[PDB]
């Protein structure tokens, strides 16, 4: 709530901003539209590139590497907007950028942003 | 008690601790059922729009679809397909213009028909569920066209083709009755029943007219077309009733669904879709408040519930929101689906206490129409 | 005997009196010293390996037995993709399925069938009691359960520690003990972010217990033949490897073509690279990739040779949905990758990357 | 504030939705987008369609004939949203109506809605 | 005191009791001028986006133009035309994609010009504005492909017709600053000037490194073309000047914008457009408050002001609104423009005193880009 | 002044100033039938025979109710030309109008001016009424007099018998009766349709003296009256170029636009348009919906059952205005009759029966 304070993670609701895993999304939460924290929702193209964070799990004390992937080709979504920017580097680091639409590699050329998946890929370092 | 997105991350937390492997990849939507509901949101004009498929029962966005500029959504009764007639233009909201029909795949939502309108002939109003309409074989898709003249599009999903455009008097609105027969509203008061064989000019003949030129019938009425019923508020909340299952229009007895008292206080019904119909239980849900007789668009805060036979009232329920827009789930313990365009909130009531029981928020910028299949 | 069963097949695996002419052990084609692949020259250099008759030569690129025991069993997962398996087709269950093949084919060890394994195996005085005291007395009299007993040894001894030791520097790093350089850490990001990790780790999400950057699975990257290999192998220029659709019971037309996804745990010390040494140079296997992203010709050309890099043996069933990504590695992210990759290594083998 | 009140009308401000002559518009006003009172933006294109009201003017005590034209071809503006209703009549009495894009007669046939104008065409009756 | 909606009420009403005719018509904007100001609204990355052209000592909405998917807006300097280059689909958000350049009178806003760019190759990605630039005669328009790699695109403005894609390096952003020539920043720490023609690898030439690969540089630098001058700040508030006035890189002294004490006690810039030039005063501006170091993309509430010879602090303003977004005039008593993407409002200050002279409202859905011209 | 009007009634209705003394300006335009031709020639009532009882014009006798209402001819600042008088506007004013019937040999024929002087001469009412208002020999010199007959003629035609202003129409206006549903859905019609935006006066406001004309000059792509023509025999070869023939006028896209006619009186003055070429004001009204419809029958002229036909001048169409994107139907048709009907005069609401 207050805007600039440093962010503070929790695991208990994925539809919420400060869930651990949306450290670094930028977009909307594809779990609500019709998608879950790990899939997309019907009609849209999931992507194969991503932008990388490495977020903390305050479940475990760990540290996740979140590969998050666009669901695209559908106008965004406008339900549960965030932007978060833990570690997000400016566009010449791209792998750490997010103001990108990382929807290459999508069915069909997609490349619209309707919302993002927050999907655990490895452990930090 | 516990959320969709705390149950979700406990799911996850627990896939996460147990090591299961899952691989990201497109959802199918659920199968549809008769508490699946269909939000459209118009977006106040906007060139482009949304429609929000919602499993009501969990209240719960399952899914959504994209549109063009002031699209018709129709939704099959028996659940095997939606449609919507649509607009687009080569560069936003300027150049080519061009008019289309989609039909989608229900639980893919994915285009299985897109087919091109000659000519750019769709109606832009502000959205009318019976300006475009499924006849109930489903085969066929009409469309109502304003510019040059009122007219009417045969569309053949079947065969993903458009066919030609019916010439039909000053009318208005499209209830379909048979796989070749529809029945629209005259400026003069009556019905017009219209018969197209595929070749030549379509049969139309007009019932006698059944309402004054003083008394004006809203936008918006209910239409079942598995009983036939065609449910007609006007501005006081007189209701017309047609029964039109004998393939003719048969008028039931008029009914009121304020009392004389509450009219003198000013209660009048108020909103977008203002009447919703329940098929088995015979039953008008009508949206209704005090308010003066030129404020007719605006939300209400009160529904009323009454007999479609006797006509006696069964409940008012106080909503406790700003309410555009009403429909029901065609199931027994139905829901009610109050839809508020201020808020861009669904809100999910039981269609028989009239409490509150869940809602569904963020759907899109001025969402305005509630739609669900009758499955039973 | 968990640990005598190992040693049986340790004694086993540096043993020629399993070859023909006894000119030939595992060892001589997987040789420790080499992350147990080929170092030895053939007529294709070292894309495929000579046989212990000195002249045939197989088809394949001999790959590593390191990490191998971290396989499953082949199966169908839920699907319907093959998973799993030994050989780069998947034709071998497991790994003691796997270890008699060598011993009875023509083009490698060459022994004319089991009673003659059998023979050999009971001519020494040190088989005869290994073998009894871990599977019974006589068991080298009965040509069937002495070859069963053999390849049992030589699977328990790829299960050890020896085999799979995940020493390497990432091992390392993933525990906290170093640091990656930058260029090791670009490396790895960009290796997690880009299309390799569809196909190079082992879980979808999540993280691995024991990663071994493959996730077990059949695909067709569109490789070409190498003719050179395969002029020698004497298959012919009309014979075409059909990958995992060769192995028996697979009838799926689709799945002609498809190889099983490598580990890439020492991968800088094992070239050539691919199902048959196509590749002489690790950055040239990445290269590779680029050919279905990238628009600039020098994409479209095999650095090694300044040509095309071919029509696809197999030019049906790729795997265009992941490889086609819409983004070209340019060269400081090739770059990266190669470093990472590096850090795959086993620390046994550090020195050999100089080389 | 009270959406259901009888709608008062002011002769003070063109850009509020109580203003006389906005008695029936649904949409936009053109005031706030770069048109005028009774003109368009730029850019866009003028319909000679119209649905009309009858609108009393509190400054003078008369009733003048608004004949809403809308200006076509862009995207809807979004400045200065209102919708009155003062003698609004269903889609059956369409010169009446206020739902209907009226953008019939626009140049390049513009087809598409951005904002309407309320000029007087006449005196009521 | 009087409001823009009084005086046109007045206006209106004195027209009719003096039965004053005028015809209704399309306007033209007024003349193009340097309190003119455009903010562009990428709307969250919906599918359609919109920019406002505003007269800022009016404080008043003059025009518009419609967009695609997030559009790259020009502006030319000396208020001859403006352009954008812009995305999109047959169906919405699916199906063909077309990229675009369109050219636009500055008065009339209609398209001077619509040219196809081939192979879709625009870089989608929230918007930035030295991703597509103008060279300084305004015959060029140069845009950012990332897409299979970087590259940067050639569009003949005065032939009105794509020319051909560079190749350059690892680098990012692109600032023209001769008819064939631009720079850009290379991930290496370096800038590359590319040097092109119409055929033939481009010559290109990298500067010396000049910040550590842990300095990070914001995406948002300010370029005042007519001055040379690159003023790039980091997540610190250290801000970078480079001088490309000769053509070639000049590297000038490092300021800090905020104080150590300020710094230790969490100060750091933060928003979207967060630097601001002032070319005639020779002065910075940059958007500021106290924050954690990784919410470097929230609105920020004070604007310090700073000598770009000296580093001297001139003032430090509180704006009393959170800004995500600064630009100035480039006339003398210059406008501080204080864009809200939160309240979708763009704030006129007096960059003097810093005092809110005026707002403008209803900016769309997340207004963040704001362009002036350097008419001076 | 009133003196000045009363000598112009005289010489309204005086045959002498015809060469053979056998109609006056109140021949073509009788009084009796709001001011225009009730005679049948050889086209009909399309056009007019002239003094010497075979020659007929090209072009409609028009109203002259309501026509002092016209500003003199002039070019506005968006460049579009307005006012006038003549079908083509010719004529700057009434005044300059008048002296033309005179001398046109297909209508009153008098030779010259100096014929015309000799007729006002020989009549002692003309020395007295001519000689008060003018001064002394004013009828003798041959240009004053012609002048002065102008301005009376003029003067007449700019009193209340014209203009009077007791319509149906008016009475309403004024609040002193109702439209009928069906007048009140026609006037609805009118001024949401493409007809007010170019018969009403104004661009917005309301006018004060309306006369359901804003005085400009339209090329609504009407075709040759084919019997009319061949009746005014200036041969099958003639093109009439509308405002592009008024001397002075040389824009090509003035050729084929007429003056928009007042819509006062429209019930009782067919047949309709600048060549008589339709005879019922349905007809007129239909013919606007060959820009808009779409039905095989809005290309068919109901009266002859055949096709309308080509525009005389194929070019400078008023195409955005009519080409409005909506068809009236029968019942729109029927209420636009019923408020045209509304605009009548009242002493000729008999003549609509
Ligand atoms: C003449 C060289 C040669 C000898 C000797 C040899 N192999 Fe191999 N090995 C290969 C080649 C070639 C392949 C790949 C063949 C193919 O995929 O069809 C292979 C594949 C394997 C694999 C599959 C690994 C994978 O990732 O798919 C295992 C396990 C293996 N060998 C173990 C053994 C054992 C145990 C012995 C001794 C009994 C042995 N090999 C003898 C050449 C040899
Ligand atoms: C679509 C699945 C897939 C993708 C994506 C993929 N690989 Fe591979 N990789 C394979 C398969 C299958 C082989 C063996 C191909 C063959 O030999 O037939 C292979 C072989 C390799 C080899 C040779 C290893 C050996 O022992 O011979 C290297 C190195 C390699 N890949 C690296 C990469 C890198 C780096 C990327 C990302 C740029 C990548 N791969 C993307 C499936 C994939
Ligand atoms: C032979 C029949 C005939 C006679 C006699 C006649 N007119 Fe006309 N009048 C016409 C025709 C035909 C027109 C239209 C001609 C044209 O537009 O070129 C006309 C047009 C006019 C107009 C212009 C009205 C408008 O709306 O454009 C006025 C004024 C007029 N006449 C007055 C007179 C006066 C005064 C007299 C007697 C001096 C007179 N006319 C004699 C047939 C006649
Ligand atoms: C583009 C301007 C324009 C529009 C729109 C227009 N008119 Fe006209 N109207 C004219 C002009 C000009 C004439 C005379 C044409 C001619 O004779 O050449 C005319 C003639 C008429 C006449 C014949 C009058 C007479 O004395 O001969 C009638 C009746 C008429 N119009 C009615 C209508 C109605 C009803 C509408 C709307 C359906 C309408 N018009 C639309 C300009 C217009
Ligand atoms: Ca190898
Ligand atoms: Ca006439």
């Amino acid at each position: 709530t207050d805007p600039r304070a440093k962010w503070v993670p929790q695991d208990n609701d994925i539809q919420a901003c400060d869930y651990w895993r949306h450290c670094s999304i930028d977009g909307n939460i594809c779990d609500c539209s019709g998608g879950s924290l790990t899939n997309c929702p019907p009609g849209t193209k999931l992507a194969t590139a991503s932008w990388v964070a490495s977020c903390y799990n305050p479940t475990d004390g760990q540290s996740y590497l979140i590969a998050y992937r666009d669901c695209c080709g559908y106008n965004v979504s406008g339900r549960c907007p965030c932007l978060n920017t833990e570690g997000e580097l400016p566009v010449y680091r791209p792998e750490f950028a997010n103001d990108i639409i990382w929807c290459f590699g999508a069915e069909d050329d997609a490349m619209t942003y309707h919302c993002t998946i927050s999907p655990i890929v490895g452990k930090a370092s | 008690q516990e959320t969709q997105g705390q149950a979700a991350a406990r799911a996850a937390a627990a896939d996460l601790a147990a090591g299961q492997d899952d691989e990201p990849r497109i959802l199918e939507a659920p199968a549809p059922d008769a508490r699946r509901v269909y939000v459209n949101d118009p977006a106040h004009f906007a060139a482009v729009t949304q429609q929000f498929v919602i499993d009501g029962e969990a209240g719960r966005v399952i899914g959504m679809i994209d549109g063009g500029f002031l699209p018709n959504p129709v939704v099959a009764d028996d659940g095997s397909f939606i449609a919507h007639a649509s607009t687009v233009f080569s560069r936003i909201a300027r150049g080519e213009r061009t008019d289309y029909v989609e039909v989608f795949d229900p639980v893919t939502l994915l285009p299985t028909a897109d087919i091109e309108l000659p000519d750019a002939p769709r109606f832009l109003v502000g959205t009318y569920p019976w300006m475009t309409s499924l006849t109930p074989d489903g085969k066929t898709l009409l469309f109502y066209q304003f510019s040059p003249a009122p007219a009417v599009g045969v569309v053949d999903l079947e065969g993903k083709a458009f066919k030609r455009m019916l010439d039909v008097p000053d009318c208005y609105h499209i209830f379909p009755t048979a796989p070749d027969t529809f029945f629209m509203h005259c400026r003069d008061g009556s019905l017009a029943k219209v018969a197209f064989g595929t070749e030549g000019t379509p049969e139309i003949t007009h019932t006698e007219v059944f309402h004054p030129e003083d008394e004006f019938l809203i936008n918006h009425p209910a239409y079942s077309q598995k009983a036939g019923r065609l449910v007609w508020p006007t501005y006081t909340g007189k209701i017309h009733q047609i029964d039109l299952s004998s393939g003719d229009a048969k008028f039931l007895p008029a009914v009121e669904a304020l009392t004389e008292a509450e009219r003198a206080d000013g209660w009048r019904p108020g909103g977008w879709q203002q009447v919703a119909y329940h098929r088995a239980l015979d039953r008008i849900y009508l949206l209704v408040d005090q308010r003066d007789e030129w404020r007719h668009k605006t939300a209400s805060r009160f529904v009323v519930v009454l007999d479609a036979k006797t006509g006696e009232r069964l409940a008012k329920f106080e909503m406790g929101h700003e309410i555009d827009s009403i429909n029901v789930s065609q199931d027994e313990k139905p829901l009610l689906y109050a839809l508020s365009t201020g808020d861009k909130t669904l809100y999910i009531h039981d269609a028989e206490s009239g409490e509150e029981l869940r809602s569904v928020n963020q759907l899109g910028h001025g969402p305005q129409v509630i739609t669900t299949a009758d499955m039973g | 005997a968990d640990d005598a069963l190992a040693a049986l097949g340790a004694q086993l695996f540096v043993d020629p009196a399993l070859s023909r002419n006894a000119t030939q052990s595992c060892a001589t084609c997987h040789d420790p010293a080499r992350a147990f692949t080929d170092p030895r020259e053939g007529k294709a250099g070292l894309a495929v390996s000579v046989g212990d008759d000195g002249q045939s030569h197989g088809d394949r690129n001999t790959p590593t037995l390191g990490y191998a025991a971290l396989v499953p069993a082949f199966h169908r997962d839920a699907n319907g993709k093959y998973k799993g398996g030994q050989f780069w087709d998947g034709r071998a269950d497991d790994l003691k399925q796997q270890a008699g093949q060598p011993m009875l084919n023509p083009v490698e060890m060459a022994m004319p069938d089991r009673a003659a394994v059998a023979a050999r195996l009971r001519d020494d005085p040190a088989y005869r009691t290994g073998f009894e005291a871990l599977f019974g007395k006589g068991v080298l009299d009965d040509p069937e359960r002495a070859f069963d007993a053999a390849a049992e040894a030589l699977a328990a001894y790829q299960a050890t520690g020896e085999f799979s030791p995940f020493d390497s520097k990432y091992d390392r790093v993933m525990r906290g003990e170093e640091k990656f350089t930058p260029l090791e850490e670009f490396g790895y990001t960009v290796f997690i972010t880009w299309n390799c990790r569809l196909c190079h780790m082992q879980r979808k999400q999540g993280v691995a217990e024991r990663e071994t950057f493959t996730n077990f699975e059949y695909h067709n990257i569109g490789l070409p033949v190498n003719e050179t290999a395969r002029e020698a192998s004497g298959l012919g220029a009309d014979h075409v490897d059909h990958g995992l659709l060769a192995r028996p019971g697979i009838e799926d037309p689709a799945q002609s073509g498809r190889f099983k996804v490598p580990s890439l745990r020492n991968v800088a010390v094992t070239g050539p690279y691919m199902h048959n040494g196509v590749f002489t140079d690790l950055r040239t296997a990445i290269l590779f990739y680029n050919k279905y992203t990238s628009r600039r010709p020098e994409a479209k050309i095999n650095p090694e040779t300044g040509a095309p890099w071919g029509e696809p043996e197999v030019a049906r069933n790729l795997s265009l949905a992941e490889l086609q990504s819409g983004l070209m590695l340019d060269d400081g992210r090739v770059d990266a990758l190669v470093a990472f990759l590096e850090t795959l290594t086993d620390r046994r083998y550090e020195p050999l990357l100089e080389e």
